[PDB]
């Protein structure tokens, strides 16, 4: 009955995945993260998909900003420990699936890409930025640890001042908040698209499939 | 003619008992049969849907 808080829909040989809670600015919880990463198993199984699209509902005002914490945080003042350690088993596990993930994924990070949402992009070859991208990992403010794989990504793809991590340390220690073009010039974005540019983009990599023998893999 | 008689008759009561044991059976293997179908796979969520609407 109500709106369910991932959306899964067809375009034409593209699965495109829909983060539908605009009113968390997309946040992802227990829930989110189960129902996208049993969904994202079942696509590599399948033979007709040929790449996968993470992109959000609420696009250009956030694509994720960040896990739900703040839902940890109650879990921890009411000893609810298990609860806890499900949400990250559940959100570690499922950055782990797109960081291994066989087929492309192309995730659309229109908007506020923050915690969470940077595990949602950090880990695809193809996470592409547009002029409303503010990407940030604002975990020392809260007391946490740059989490969902960003200690093995940016060390690993910043262009910039990285020979030793040093941005990497720089991003992850003082929370700064990258926006559009910069993200894509620091390695934080593969490709930069205009924001107007994302539905013709869409139906194009729905069109798009290998050609005569070839796997989408 | 009275063993006649009375195998009838205990063929006809016999026929009835098996027929209600049969139908129950049938039943109950319809319910799980259904049970069956209404069980959610992995498959489903690739099946796509909209609930609310």
């Amino acid at each position: 009955t109500d709106a369910p808080p991932v959306l899964f829909t067809v375009q034409d040989t593209a699965r495109v995945i829909t983060l539908n809670r605009p009113k968390k600015l997309n946040a992802l919880n227990a829930e989110m993260s189960e129902s996208m990463f049993k969904t994202l198993n079942e696509y590599a199984k399948s033979d007709t998909t040929n790449l996968v699209i993470l992109k959000s509902s609420n696009r250009p005002r956030s694509f994720c900003a960040g896990g739900d914490v703040a839902t940890v945080a109650i879990f921890n003042f009411n000893k609810e420990f298990a609860k806890s350690i499900k949400f990250f088993t559940d959100e570690y596990s499922l950055n782990f699936q797109i960081a291994t993930y066989l087929k492309p994924i192309v995730t659309f990070m229109d908007g506020i890409t923050m915690g969470g949402g940077v595990g949602l992009s950090i880990h695809t070859p193809f996470r592409i930025a547009t002029e409303n991208t503010k990407w940030a990992m604002p975990e020392m403010d809260i007391g946490f640890f740059p989490d969902v794989g960003s200690t093995f990504a940016l060390p690993r793809i910043v262009t910039l001042a990285n020979s030793n991590s040093q941005m990497a340390l720089y991003l992850c220690l003082t929370g700064e908040v990258v926006t559009g073009a910069d993200a894509y010039m620091l390695g934080l974005a593969s490709h930069y698209v205009s924001s107007e540019n994302l539905d013709a983009l869409q139906k194009r990599l729905g069109e798009i499939s290998p050609p005569f023998n070839n796997d989408p893999q | 003619l009275i063993e006649a008689f009375r195998k009838e008759e205990a063929r006809l009561l016999h026929k009835h008992e098996y027929l209600q044991k049969r139908t129950k059976e049938l039943e109950k293997a319809k319910e799980l049969e259904l049970e069956k179908l209404n069980k959610e796979k992995s498959s489903d969520l690739t099946i796509m849907t909209l609930d609310k609407m």
